[PDB]
């Protein structure tokens, strides 16, 4: 069996010095009734 | 640097009381784990032929005569020095010089008053500061 228990992203870029890039991520729906 | 440099006169045999010169940039050495301490330039290179012996006539006071001189010039600076110039000289009966047409060098050097002003890097331009760096 599988569950996920933490998730944390990367991504390769450039950013300015004090440029807080502004994104999000959302889950829609999971199998195994989680 | 210790007989008088002025071509206008036939070099003594002798040095005179000038001795060895000083230099702008002396350096030193320690590549044997002791000291070496470098002080003296050349000026001038003398040819002596002792001539009474070789046309053997004469026994008493052999002053050879000065064949001809070397001069070995130099630009001089606080760090460096190295020849702008050198020359074959030899002297008449009358004791004036003559001279060849020098040969006559230049160099590569450093300089304070031509510095150009700064770039941008857009190449790296934000890739720095802590840890956006690495090389």
């Amino acid at each position: 069996q599988r569950r996920i228990k933490s998730v944390s992203v990367s991504l390769p870029m450039l950013v300015g010095p004090y440029e807080d890039v502004c994104a999000q991520l959302t889950q829609t729906s999971s199998s195994y009734s989680t | 640097g210790e007989r008088d440099i002025s071509i206008n006169k036939i070099p003594t045999f002798e040095g005179g009381t000038t001795g060895w010169l000083a230099r702008p940039d002396m350096f030193s050495r320690y590549d044997f784990g002791i000291e070496i301490r470098n002080r003296r330039l050349c000026h001038q290179v003398l040819g002596f032929h002792r001539l009474e012996a070789l046309n053997d006539r004469d026994v008493t006071d052999e002053i050879p005569v000065l064949v001809n001189r070397l001069t070995l010039d130099y630009d001089l600076n606080n760090s460096v020095s190295t020849l702008v110039a050198v020359r074959q000289v030899a002297y008449e009966t009358d004791g004036s010089p003559i001279t060849q047409p020098p040969l006559e060098f230049d160099y590569q050097r450093f300089d304070t008053g031509s510095i150009p002003g700064w770039q941008e890097m857009p190449q790296l331009e934000a890739f720095n500061g802590y840890q956006p760096y690495q090389m």
